């Protein structure tokens, strides 16, 4: 696994909010260590039988947390992100949708000399099945296993998880890097982690329209990733110049299209499927692994 | 969010950029009065729509009188303009701009900026090859596209704008004027949360003046909550009506040209759903994100008509198959 495991101590920023409450309850039911949370003005209270703090400095001093998940509305995310980066927390997961691009440009540049990883924003988070979930993903569709997953989407990631759970392969760690133009963690950063994780025996890379991240990732894999990589690109059929829900999902000036991501996979020797239903099947074909749930 | 030409010019003029000044006319009489107010021999009447290619579509006209301005404003206001950057129904013309003539222009330059996803930096692009398809220049002659990556701590520095000015062949006072233009554009970019801007052409007049003649400003819609005056520029008439209706219920709708509808949770899964239909012979009508295929998985979202969770379906492939077979 990478970054999160059964020892990870998790703080929740916006813990007392609707989504902070719901997803923290699901994380606790999954066996994730939710040590408490921060909501300015609710310091010294209890929520879900865990302490609430006014500040991340107080929360880290009290709990020794090493991870935080952000469920704060978009206008407060830059402030919440700098606060947690300054706190001593090593891993930050930002679920929030609608964060201004120029706020993430500043937060990403702020990270360059820090010992802190940021996943998101606009992402489902990170899960090491059987050990720790940080985010909104349904625990029960996952199973501890050997496939690492990197995706720019939420629900589409769940298709790749369901397919690998149903074939009995399972997942080592799954990272939803999110759909925004400047994520805190990009595909290459995540591919390096999975390459160096012994539990990960193969990698699924899920992308879509927008940017050159998949083309760049393909060039990285060709020379730096030895494990089998299976690609899938959503959005063959998207019209150009149209935001397809995700802020980062747009074809601008003949660039960010799907068939050139598929062409960069071919040039790098990276196997891919054109069917979202066949990610697990392509992985089985490439690896020659047994489907123990067939018989 | 797109701005009108007149809005983009008022904004850039407030940052000290020199623009082809004009007056917005909401009827033909205001247009006539505008031609007189400018006090030029010639004016240029431009249909105010959010789409380029207005000139070739008949939406840009040189006029030489108040009555001629009234006439052109008459022919344009209230008729949808169809350009290569609209669809077959085009965009409503509720106003024209009446603009000063910048004739004669010596040179057309290009200047733009985006958030570059690869470098994660605000990046300017400039070229001597203005007033044309900048994509075609970039393809045929990439050495003619100058790029400047801006460091977020120090921002755009005069030396960076001077390096570009000398490479564009600018001379004497034009260098200083271009530096002011590029520094103003950067300040605007950050202070207004631009997603992109383009000045095409950035004209050099006979007398050496550097003037923004046309182009585009797109704002980051994620940031409009902190720019109430920019959010107030929104022109809902330029948006697709079906897209606009859906968005007011915070639903993401994009219309396509097919005959299968689909309802999905997640933008990635919505594209994958469309793609697995077109994989099974179907033509998607639409992208939709909360004959019709309903396809819900569920992360934050807690769980003829085909339903994959009335014809029921068991996996992704089943649903794509079933729904095209209908
Ligand atoms: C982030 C998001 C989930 C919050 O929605 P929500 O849970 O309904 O919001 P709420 O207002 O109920 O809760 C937000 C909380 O953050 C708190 N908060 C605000 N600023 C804060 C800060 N700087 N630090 C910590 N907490 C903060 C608020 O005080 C509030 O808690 P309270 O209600 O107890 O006061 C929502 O804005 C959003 O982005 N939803 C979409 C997420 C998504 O789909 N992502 C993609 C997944 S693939």
């Amino acid at each position: 696994s990478v970054l999160v495991d059964k020892n990870t101590k998790v703080l929740v920023q916006g813990f007392t909010g609707k989504n902070g409450t719901f997803h923290s309850e699901q994380a606790i039911a999954y066996g994730t260590n939710i040590v408490g949370g921060v909501t300015p003005g609710k310091g010294g209270t209890t929520h879900l039988d865990r302490p609430v703090f006014n500040t991340m400095a107080e929360a880290v001093a009290a709990t020794g947390a090493d991870a935080s998940v952000i469920y704060v509305p978009a206008p407060f995310v830059k402030d919440s992100a700098i606060e947690v980066i300054d706190s001593g927390v090593k891993l930050v997961v930002i679920i929030t949708e609608g964060v201004p691009t120029l706020d993430m440009l500043v937060v990403k540049e702020y990270l360059k000399d820090k010992d802190v990883r940021v996943i998101g924003p606009n992402c489902p988070g990170i899960i090491t099945p059987g050990e720790c979930k940080i985010g909104i993903m349904p625990g029960h569709i996952h199973m501890k296993g050997k496939v690492g997953i990197i995706s720019r989407s939420g629900t589409l990631t769940y298709e790749a998880v369901a397919q690998t759970t149903k074939l009995g392969f399972g997942q080592s760690t799954c990272i939803g890097i999110g759909g925004d133009p400047i994520p805190g963690m990009n595909q290459i950063e995540a591919l390096k982690l999975l390459e160096n994780d012994p539990q990960t025996e193969a990698i699924i890379l899920i992308g879509e329209i927008g940017g050159t991240a998949e083309e760049e990732a393909a060039e990285y894999i060709k020379h730096n990733v030895t494990k089998p990589v299976i690609g899938y690109i959503a959005g063959v059929t998207a019209p150009p110049g149209k935001r397809m829900g995700h802020a980062g999902a747009i074809i601008s000036g003949g660039k960010g299209t799907a068939e050139e991501k598929f062409a960069a996979f071919e040039a790098a020797g990276i196997a891919y499927t054109r069917s979202p239903a066949e990610i697990g099947k392509k992985l089985k074909e490439v690896t020659g692994w047994e489907n123990l749930y067939f018989q | 969010m797109n701005l009108h030409e007149y809005q983009a010019k008022d904004l850039l003029e407030s940052y000290g950029l020199k623009v082809q000044k004009g007056i917005v006319a909401h009827n033909p009489n205001e247009a006539a009065q505008a031609f007189d107010q400018l006090g030029g021999k010639f004016a240029v009447v431009k249909a105010q729509v959010h789409a380029g290619g207005r000139g070739k579509a008949g939406g840009v006209k040189v006029v030489k009188s108040s009555q001629e301005t009234r006439e052109v404003a008459e022919s344009l206001i209230g008729k949808n303009l169809v350009t290569f950057q609209t669809d077959a129904e085009g965009q409503p013309v509720n106003s024209v701009g009446v603009f000063e003539d910048v004739y004669p222009v010596t040179r057309e330059l290009y200047l733009g900026a985006v958030v570059d996803r690869s470098s994660r930096k605000v990046t300017f692009m400039a070229s001597t090859e203005g007033g044309v398809d900048i994509e075609e220049v970039a393809h045929n002659s990439p050495e003619k596209i100058l790029k400047v990556e801006v460091d977020p701590l120090v921002g755009l520095q005069p030396f960076q704008a001077r390096e570009v000015a000398f490479k564009l062949g600018l001379e004497g006072k034009q260098i200083n004027d271009f530096v002011k233009t590029m520094l103003g554009a950067y300040k605007a970019f950050i202070e207004c949360d631009f997603a992109l801007f383009e000045i095409n052409p950035l004209a050099v007049r006979e007398n050496g003046e550097i003037v923004c003649v046309d182009g585009k400003i797109n704002l980051d819609s994620n940031a409009l909550y902190r720019h109430p005056k920019l959010l107030a520029l929104r022109d809902k008439s330029q948006e697709n009506a079906k897209e606009l209706k859906a968005s007011e219920h915070e639903l993401n709708y994009v219309a396509l040209e097919g005959n299968i509808g689909c309802m999905v949770n997640g933008a990635g899964l919505a594209m994958a759903t469309m793609d697995i239909i077109q994989l099974y012979g179907g033509k998607p009508a639409n992208f939709l994100d909360v004959a019709i295929l309903i396809n819900i998985f569920g992360g934050i979202v807690r769980c003829p008509v085909v339903v994959r969770l009335l014809i029921p379906a068991d996996g992704l492939a089943d649903a794509a198959d079933k729904v095209v077979k209908s």
